């Protein structure tokens, strides 16, 4: 009943000390579809889940292009991905021209929460209301990396974000044991596994609302979808229950 | 234990308790105020169907443009408030002629949708255009189909429906529409939706299409072959 | 055209940069920051640019109310020769043209 | 201060400003860290609350290194605190840019205190919402310790403690007698505080972080070796 | 930018309907927040300053709390009040100090240094988007011509010069004290001034003085350089007056 | 209310309440009066700014020259009124000196409520509280007379009044006004009866009078002799009037 | 009510600015000051705010010379007086750089008014709260202005402003007469003065500035000491 | 309408009736919650009306396990026929066009059923002081020309300030709700009347509440006089509202 | 509640500061406007007639060019404005480039100023709705309106102001090709649906008419009285 004082510019501090704003801000967050990232010894892989629309009025694009060894997957509003998105490519894009050598992943994510961290502070503007998992190649191996609204930032071995994301989160948590070891395939069928836990206990994943992504030593970063995909859906089980 | 008043819908750089920005939906509600416009994706060509309203039969029915048509094979239609497309349309003019003086080739249906949408985000003017858009054209790639709404991202497909009646025009596109159709077939399946949308009769001076196939250059249908069908 | 002009036109952004790198470089980060703060506070409250201004506070904050130089007294913009229409000129300032 | 504390432009009928007063809070929703400073270096410890375990072990430390010679632990707003760092990092650069040699901690302290003092003058900003602690060695000076709070005020300590749990720290810490120790005998009781001072019901598990600079380092900040932190977790556990 | 809040004394720039500036009045009582009171007394050929040292917490070194500063060479400082407000303005005072003696060819003089720090500070109270700072400054030195000089100013814009001033939280019984000695007796050695400075110290504060609790700086003709005393001194000082 | 604190702000029924409250600030000033004949232009005005201890060191009060051929009178905030009379003078020197022509009298009035309305058009900035009265003399259309109001407006007159008690005055005007009939003397002797009702001795008035000589226009302000020889000869013809 | 209180930019329903009404109180709660023009000359006399034995004697003046012909005094606040001194000063020696003769005061007036006016209507500022009266010798002839927190000037013959202003001039009313000698008028200045100081006057606590065809002068603390013995 | 929880209404006969007003800050309505909790009084009825929006919600007074399941309204009558003592709380705030209705059905009430006097509990805005306002005690009351002498002569041995009034003379209270309504009201009625407000600006508003209280506490003497003794009812818990989120501090 | 600022949308989609200065044009004087076969008329209400009043200076018709004229209604100053503009806009432009302005053109010059005018907090907008007739370069009449939001169509004959519809319902009645045939015929059509709302014919009535490569030309009150006389005995022939 008396918050109605200090909620509303995110330069206003709380009695308690909270700024609410931010806090408001990431919940926007749980508003974008389901989205998994997991990585072995070699590779990093990230999956993703659309919209149950049908594809005839939407050709959404969960799972973006970076650069020849970074990828991103979203979840929140879509102007502050494409925002990211163009000032990460401009970033890498310098770089390479300057110095003819890759970006590293650390710093790139350390620039991205640079940025993000000056609109909670400044009055006349808004945080960011988009989240961000990131998967790499570089010298020092694979990474998985979460964004926040903000500006925070985590070292993952597994991470999942998204609406109902709490039931990948448990079953990553639990299996996480195996990643290291596994090849490209099982790496993938595990992402997928981790996926299908956020949906109702009848449906299963199909060739039409999933999109996968694949970095490695060796590998490009290349997108799966449609038709693509059906190579490493073909192998899944049923469901237990 | 008392019931009080609170308030997040006066800004739009203000957030909800549960994530919602909303200025951005009630601009976004402001759509369905407009006349209803079909798009369909052929590997043929692009038609585009627009509706047209006359308040009174005095008003001349030429000046009521909403199909502008831009150079590099593009088309355009539109919904909502006329009055702000001027600046977007503007700025796409000028870029496409930019490429055209600089390279000598045209430039691609996302790109000017890109470079587009890159003006319509400048809000966060201090408020979001009231304005939907669809675009059509061919390239390379082949026909190409991109929407717009008021929060400033486009988005592809191949079969749209805006404008106040836009719920049941989906719903019927969606069952007409079949992976495979000749150019003619979607411009009857757009006029008969039309048709069975509009609340009026549906002489040559109600509508406007332009209907846009690598074959030639831009082509809105003129009154004889509106007429004919 | 003369060697002359160019100077004249930006002296006081040049002076501003050489005292601003000079600053932070003895004092910090922080000292520039509350100068340009500052600056930009003060210069935001002035009559409608068709309308000839007094920029007291500015003065004030700057140290330009002891000084009298050649821009003071030749060309006086008080009395000024041409001016455009009041919207025109408002509009300019605020960048839609 | 309801009706005058919300801008940090306002003075309230007895010359108080509420917003720097509400920043200079919200520290203590964070947890507890504790710097000892000793007869031949300086040393950190924090008690980091461990949130999941899909993070890698390392990720979202809170002691950082500004430079060769300096360390730095935050509490607070974690974005607010890096976005400090940096800017300790660009001062500290700067002035071995200009004068060839390390800035001296005093100098430093003041060029940060400053910087963050100006956000609690405008409307325009918001205050920082964090702390923080910087030690150093040096032959020719010693040990040094210093802290900033919100507020833009630092000041020279001999032992420090910020967080949730400051007081109960600073109480423990005041019976030691640390001006004739040594660090490897100051590690112990840095853990053992840390262990004390932890709450078991309402904070699940915690990792403890240590570090310091000082004679046996050759003036560096580095992490505590695993062997040491071992021992002196052993130590703190069974003292409990 | 934000924008303004609504009362009689909620913004800078509201006059109340009696004429009055209440935000002003309000940065006045943040000097009394610190809880310490100083003196300055001017003398025959020499001017000091003193304050009193408050150190609370056993595990805070002693060494780096002060309010006494150095803005130049020959000239000294004692601020009250917020303490990160008060080295602002020091800052802000030595940079100042620095464009003068650039621009000018010389030294700045104490009366030149308090009316451009006023000047600044008059700005703050007209404009809406500044703050007063909640501090005071003292400052004293020896002039070529004139001699010893004592010169204070206030967070409103206003400065003067004065023969024995106080600032803090008892300042109304200093300045009474002071002005009962002063009708009383002039021409003061350098010692009698101390002495004074000491004693209204003293006695408006019912304490008897620790070296460790009180700070002391002195200017004086024979050597015009701003000088800091240290705890030998001031016990020096302490038994002369116990004697 | 809700829909009277700025300027830009339209209330539902399409009105702007600051504009029309700045507008109540011109009833507050003195009186000016303004009438036409066939060979010249009337200006009178009431002083308000009486007092035993007062000094005369000026031309005029409320009374200026704009240029050679042009006048005006002002009523409502004295601050203002100086920066529009400046304003007018240099529009008229900025006019002068790019056509080498003096400036017709309307396109002054159009330049100057220009800037009058930019002041209500803009956020942040607040209405001029002025009203004018100009005289003048041009080769396209001979003697005029205008008037304007803080809200940009401006109209041309045959007879006009603006301050207080304007209302009674403007009904007098109109009721013993003579169209295409009237001179100099006529309009002096009405203009001291209309003053007369609405407020008299020679201190309270200020008299100002345009007329064209030999190809050149002269401005005057009359003198104490001549306004009480006008006062004594409107009191002793009323007298001779009410004596039968 | 009190909706039109507190901004400068908004006008009353009846079409009054009442932050100005606010500045002018502040200005009538200041310290007395009396102008008094004569034959031959004009005199400034004030009362002293420094009533004390610690207070120094030759730091801050309130009576001060602008040119060698025109002097000031002010009632309300000081801070705001300083700057509006140096800027009528940086005025005047532009126009003398420009004309090549000494400003007349009428246009120094003019000019520091039109200063003045703005900070009345603009978002974000506050108006003046100090009134001036100017003096000077020009053309063989004294000249007496003074000046408004709202930008209007007035030209007197003899006024008052402060505290109890009204009996100031009511008493100025009585006593005032067209063919006055400066010697009178000075004598008169501070009978005037004399009327609501609530103490005894001394030459400690009162200053006196005069004008004539030699230029302005602040009177030394023994003239005035002789002065005041010859009441 | 006054409908009672049992089968027939309860007698009221010279009671003293206390009510808040919905004004800035819910000052009337929190003293109202601390009066009812400390004194432990008891539902006797509901007024049902059509004028403020409807809420719903347990106990607001809930001390056992028996009495936390009890469904509250936003308006409902508590009595203490001891000491003749009676209080009307509302919970919610008034739909538009609605407040001069419900002021004259509850004033209809009151008349027909037989209490003595109304005191009313209020606020008004604190940035409307001016200058001897600023330096005054921030309590205020006002009375009815109809109160009883008696009253009179308690409140001036009190020493406590009037409202002033506002330039025929009008009072005005910025921020009071149906206060000035339920006063023109009661004054052409002919009803003893007394009101009690505070200068207030909205926020954290309990240390506001316990003054208030504790100033009607000085003339009602509802208990001990002043020489932890008002019980805080359990629940005003989470009122800046739920936990923090982690991964931020 | 959403009507306090003008870039701020209501729940249903509306700004409303925009109809409410759609609101405040509904209260000028009518204007009327007819388009021809090889001619082109304007007429407005002249709502009172001051007899101290010079009438040259308050007229409601404009020529911003010599191919093109307006009528207005709303509040004059903004009116004024625009003119101006659009007036130093054809000057401008016929500088640059010899060839004649396009009404359209000048329509879609105007309409961009005015909508320009509706996008920030700072400014408000014009009050004021036009309508433009004109002659292009082949000599094909035109007729245009425009809106304070800043759109703008095509007609054959439309009314604005007060007692707008009436107007408009009575031209849509009575506006055929038989109707057209003449000048005279126009002239009387115009005058005969402004005779629907003004009280008194001809003499609080103006009337402007432009024919092909001529000059914009104001019929006098003799004419316009001898038009209400033959309208005057046609209606008596009529009756019967």
């Amino acid at each position: 009943m008396f918050r109605n004082q200090y909620d509303n510019d995110v330069t206003v501090w709380s009695p308690q000390g909270r700024i609410h704003q931010i806090e408001y801000a990431m919940e926007a967050v749980k508003q974008g579809s389901a989205t998994v990232g997991l990585k072995s010894k070699t590779h990093a892989v990230l999956v993703a889940l659309k919209r149950a629309q049908s594809e005839l009025a939407a050709h959404q694009k969960k799972i973006l292009h970076v650069d020849n060894h970074i990828g991103i997957s979203i979840a929140g509003l879509t102007a502050d991905a494409r925002l990211l998105c163009n000032f990460m490519r401009q970033e890498c894009l310098d770089s390479r021209f300057v110095f003819d050598r890759p970006l590293p992943v650390s710093r790139l994510v350390s620039l991205i929460g640079s940025k993000t961290q000056i609109p909670t502070q400044r009055y006349g503007r808004r945080p960011y209301g988009v989240g961000l998992l990131i998967a790499g190649y570089d010298d020092m191996g694979p990474h998985i990396f979460q964004t926040c609204p903000s500006a925070n930032y985590f070292d993952c071995r597994a991470m999942s974000i998204g609406a109902r994301s709490q039931s990948a989160r448990t079953y990553l948590e639990r299996h996480m044991s195996e990643f290291m070891e596994c090849n490209l395939n099982e790496l993938v069928k595990h992402g997928l596994r981790a996926l299908r836990e956020t949906l109702p206990a009848e449906q299963d994943l199909t060739t039409k609302n999933v999109s996968i992504g694949i970095v490695g030593k060796d590998l490009e970063f290349t997108i799966y979808d449609d038709d693509d995909v059906s190579p490493f859906l073909e192998g899944l089980e049923e469901r237990p229950q | 234990m008392f019931l009080t008043r609170s308030e997040y819908d006066r800004g739009v750089n203000t957030f909800s308790p549960e994530g919602r920005l909303f200025q951005v939906e009630y601009a976004i509600e402001a759509i369905k105020l407009g006349s209803t416009a079909i798009g369909i994706q052929t590997s043929e060509g692009v038609c585009l169907a627009v509706e047209k309203r006359i308040t009174s039969p005095l008003m001349e029915p030429s000046s009521i443009e909403k199909i502008v048509e831009i150079d590099a094979h593009i088309g355009c239609a539109m919904s909502g408030l006329i009055a702000d497309a001027k600046t977007l349309i503007d700025k796409a003019r000028v870029e496409t002629q930019n490429h055209w003086f600089t390279y000598n080739e045209t430039m691609t249906v996302e790109s000017v949708t890109q470079a587009v949408s890159n003006l319509a985000l400048q809000f966060g003017m201090s408020r979001p255009f009231g304005v939907a858009l669809l675009f059509g054209g061919v390239d390379e790639k082949g026909p190409q189909l991109f929407h717009m709404d008021p929060s400033g991202t486009f988005v592809q497909c191949d079969a749209r429906a805006i404008g106040s009646a836009s719920e049941g025009a989906q719903s019927s596109l969606q069952e007409v529409y079949h992976k495979s159709m000749t150019l003619k077939e979607a411009i009857k399946s757009s006029l008969i939706i039309l048709k069975q949308v509009m609340e009026e009769k549906l002489n040559a001076t109600n509508i406007e299409l332009a209907t846009v196939q690598p074959g030639q250059n831009f082509h809105m249908f003129t009154k004889e072959e509106l007429e004919e069908v | 055209s003369h060697p002359l002009e160019l100077s004249e036109k930006n002296f006081q952004l040049n002076q501003d940069k050489m005292n601003f790198s000079t600053l932070r470089n003895i004092q910090g980060l922080f000292a520039p920051l509350k100068l340009q703060m500052e600056f930009k506070a003060v210069q935001q409250v002035q009559r409608l640019p068709f309308l000839s201004s007094s920029n007291l506070s500015l003065d004030v904050l700057r140290g330009n109310d002891e000084t009298i130089g050649f821009e003071d007294i030749l060309n006086d913009p008080s009395q000024s020769e041409v001016m455009g229409e009041p919207h025109l000129m408002v509009e300019y300032k605020l960048g839609l043209l | 201060g309801t009706g005058y504390d919300l801008s940090a432009s306002t003075f309230s009928p007895d010359g108080r400003v509420f917003q720097v007063e509400y920043a200079m809070k919200a520290v203590e929703n964070s947890s507890t860290a504790i710097g000892i400073r000793c007869k031949d270096g300086v040393v950190f410890g924090v008690e980091k609350l461990v949130l999941s375990k899909l993070y890698e072990e390392g990720s979202n430390k809170r002691l950082f290194n500004v430079d060769r010679h300096v360390g730095m632990a935050v509490a607070g707003l974690l974005a607010d605190a890096r976005s400090l760092a940096d800017i300790a990092r660009e001062e500290a650069s700067n002035f071995r840019s200009n004068f060839g040699y390390n800035i001296p901690l005093k100098h430093l302290a003041d060029r940060v205190a400053m910087y963050v003092h100006a956000y609690t003058l405008y409307s325009a900003v918001r205050p920082f919402g964090c702390s923080f602690m910087l030690g150093s060695y040096s032959v020719n000076d010693g040990a040094q310790l210093y802290m900033i709070d919100p507020s833009g005020v630092s000041y020279g300590y001999w032992g420090c403690a910020i967080g949730k749990a400051r007081q109960a720290a600073k109480t423990e810490i005041e019976k030691l007698q640390m001006k004739e120790m040594t660090c490897r005998d100051i590690v112990k009781e840095v853990a053992k505080i840390i262990y004390i001072v932890h709450d078991e019901v309402k904070d699940k598990a915690f990792e403890l972080e240590l570090s310091w600079v000082g004679e046996l380092t050759n003036g560096r900040h580095e992490i505590v070796p695993k062997d040491i932190r071992e021992e002196a977790e052993k130590y703190a556990k069974e003292s409990l | 930018s934000r924008g303004s809040s609504a009362g009689f004394d909620r913004h800078i720039t509201i006059f109340s309907p009696e004429g009055r500036l209440y935000q002003v009045e309000y940065a006045f009582k943040a000097i009394n927040q610190g809880g310490l009171t100083s003196v300055a007394v001017r003398g025959k050929d020499c001017a000091v300053i003193v304050t009193q040292k408050k150190v609370p917490d056993k595990l805070l070194d002693s060494s780096t709390v002060t309010h006494l500063f150095k803005i130049t060479e020959n000239i000294g400082c004692v601020m009250t009040g917020m303490t990160a407000d008060s080295r602002s303005q020091v800052q802000r005072a030595r940079y100042e100090a620095a464009n003068w003696k650039y621009k000018y060819g010389y030294e700045i003089p104490v009366d030149m240094l308090c009316k451009r720090i006023a000047d600044i500070s008059q700005v703050y109270t007209q404009n809406a988007e500044m703050r007063p700072l909640g501090c005071c400054m003292i400052l004293i030195g020896i002039d070529e011509e004139q001699g010893p000089q004592v010169y204070k100013c206030d967070p409103a814009g206003y400065y003067c010069g004065f023969k024995a001033t106080a600032a803090g939280v008892k300042q109304t019984e200093s300045t009474s004290f002071l002005e009962k000695k002063v009708k009383k007796k002039f021409d003061w050695t350098f010692e009698q001034t101390v002495e004074t400075a000491i004693t209204c110290l003293s006695t408006v504060l019912s304490i008897d003085f620790k070296p460790s609790e009180i700070e002391v700086g002195v200017v004086t003709v024979e050597n015009p350089k701003f000088r800091i005393l240290t705890e030998a001194e001031i016990d020096a000082h302490l038994v002369a007056l116990a004697e | 209310r809700r829909y009277d604190s700025r300027t830009t702000i339209f209330s539902p029924e399409g009105r702007l309440y600051q504009v029309e409250y700045a507008m109540e600030a011109i009833g507050h000033a003195g009186t000016c009066l303004g009438i036409l004949a066939n060979d010249g232009v009337l200006l009178a005005a009431e002083r308000r700014n009486i007092h035993k201890l007062l000094d005369e060191v000026f031309f005029s009060e409320k009374i200026y020259k704009l240029n050679e051929d042009m006048a005006c009178s002002v009523a409502g905030i004295t601050s203002d009124a100086n920066v529009l009379t400046n304003e007018l003078r240099l529009i008229a020197q900025r006019y002068l000196l790019q056509y080498q022509e003096p400036i017709p009298c309307e396109q002054l009035v159009t330049a100057l409520c220009d800037i009058k309305q930019a002041y209500t058009q803009f956020g942040g900035k607040r209405p001029f509280g002025v009203s004018l009265l100009y005289i003048g003399w041009d080769k396209h259309y001979g003697f005029q007379l205008y008037q304007s109001d803080p809200s940009g407006n401006y109209g041309g007159w045959k007879a006009t009044c603006i301050g207080n008690n304007s209302a009674a005055a403007v009904s007098m005007l109109k009721q013993d006004y003579k169209e295409g009939e009237m001179t100099l003397k006529s309009a002096l002797a009405l203009a001291i009866k209309v003053l007369n009702k609405t407020m008299l001795s020679a201190e309270k008035v200020e008299i100002a009078t345009l007329t064209r000589e030999n190809g050149k226009t002269v401005i005057r302000v009359l003198k104490q002799k001549e306004v009480e020889q006008l006062i004594k000869k409107h009191e002793e013809e009323e007298a001779k009037a009410e004596r039968e | 009510e009190r909706g039109y209180s507190f901004s400068l930019t908004t006008f009353s329903p009846s079409g009054k600015l009442v932050q100005i009404e606010y500045a002018l109180a502040a200005v009538a709660g200041g310290a007395p000051s009396v102008g008094i023009k004569a034959a031959n000359g004009v005199v400034l006399a004030t009362e002293k705010k420094q009533k004390s034995i610690l207070y120094d004697e030759r730091s801050v003046h309130k009576v001060e010379p602008i040119t060698k012909h025109i002097g000031l005094v002010y009632s309300g606040m000081g801070p705001d007086y300083r700057v509006l001194v140096h800027r009528a000063r940086k005025l005047a020696q532009q126009y003398y750089l420009v004309y090549q003769e000494p400003i007349p005061t009428a246009q120094l007036v003019q000019r520091v008014a039109s200063v003045m006016q703005e900070y009345t209507q603009s978002g974000g500022v506050r108006p003046f709260g100090v009134s001036l009266l100017i003096c000077g010798w020009n053309e063989g002839r004294p000249y007496l202005f003074q000046s408004d927190p709202s930008g209007a000037y007035f030209a007197w013959k003899a006024t008052a402003m402060g505290k109890n202003y009204v009996n100031g001039k009511t008493f100025l009313e009585k006593r005032y007469n067209e063919d006055l000698e400066l010697e009178d008028a000075i004598h008169t200045a501070i009978l005037t003065l004399k009327e609501s100081f609530e103490g005894q006057m001394t030459e400690d606590n009162i200053e006196v500035g005069i004008c004539n065809e030699a230029g302005f002068r602040r009177l030394t603390p023994t003239e005035v000491k002789d002065y005041l013995a010859a009441i | 309408m006054f409908v009672p929880c049992g089968e027939s209404a309860p007698d009221l006969a010279g009671f003293t009736l206390l009510m808040p007003a919905v004004s800035v800050g819910n000052v009337g309505q929190l003293a109202m919650d601390l009066i009812i909790s400390t004194l432990n009084m008891s539902k006797i009825g509901y007024f049902y009306t059509d004028c403020l929006v409807p809420m719903v919600g347990n106990n607001p007074y809930a001390t056992t396990e028996g009495n936390s399941t009890e469904l509250s309204i936003n308006a409902e009558v508590y009595s203490l026929p001891s000491r003749k003592l009676v209080a009307l709380q509302l919970r919610s705030i008034f739909i538009k066009y609605k407040s001069k209705p419900f002021c004259e059905k509850l004033l209809s009430w009151v008349k027909s059923s037989g209490c003595a006097r109304v005191i009313v509990l209020s606020s008004s805005h604190s940035y409307q002081r001016n200058d001897l306002q600023l330096r005054s005690t921030p309590f205020r009351y006002l009375l009815t020309p109809s109160m009883q002498k008696s009253v009179q002569n308690k409140i001036k041995s009190l020493n406590w300030e009037e409202m002033e009034k506002s330039r025929e003379f009008c009072i005005r209270i910025p921020g009071g709700g149906i206060t000035k309504t339920l006063y023109d009201e009661s004054c052409s009625k002919e009803i003893q009347m007394a009101v009690l407000l505070k200068f207030v600006s909205e926020g954290d508003n309990i240390p506001d509440a316990l003054g208030l209280v504790e100033y009607l506490n000085e003339w009602l003497q509802i208990l001990k006089p002043l020489s932890s003794r008002w019980k805080i009812p359990s629940s005003w818990r989470l009122l800046f509202g739920s936990g923090l989120p982690p991964a931020l501090f | 509640s959403y009507d306090r600022a003008i870039t701020v949308f209501s729940p249903d989609g509306h700004l409303f500061q925009v109809e409410y200065a759609q609101e405040a044009v509904k209260k000028g004087s009518t204007a009327v406007g007819v388009r021809g076969r090889d001619i082109v008329v304007l007429g407005v209400e002249k709502k009172s007639v001051a007899k101290l009043q010079d009438e040259r200076t308050v007229r409601k018709i404009c020529a911003l060019d010599d191919n093109v004229c307006m009528a207005f209604a709303g509040l004059t100053a903004d009116a004024r404005i625009v003119i101006n503009r659009a007036r130093v806009e054809c000057q401008s432009h016929r500088l640059t480039v010899e060839d004649p302005v396009t009404v359209e053109y000048i329509t879609r010059y105007i309409a961009s100023l005015k909508q320009r005018y509706t996008q920030s907090n700072g400014r408000r907008p014009f009050g004021i709705s036009a309508l433009i007739v004109g002659f292009d370069f082949d000599g094909t009449p035109r007729l245009y309106q425009t809106d304070p939001s800043g759109t703008y169509h095509a007609w054959k004959a439309n009314a604005i102001g007060r007692g707008a519809k009436s107007v408009r319902e009575f031209l849509e009645k009575n506006y055929t090709d038989e109707a057209i045939e003449t000048d005279d015929l126009t002239i009387k059509l115009v005058i005969k649906a402004l005779l629907e709302v003004v009280q008194s014919g001809g003499k609080n009535i103006e009337l402007a008419v432009m024919r092909r490569d001529q000059s914009l030309k104001i019929l006098n009150p003799e004419e316009i009285e001898k038009y209400v006389a033959e309208i005057e005995k046609e209606k008596e022939e009529n009756e019967k």
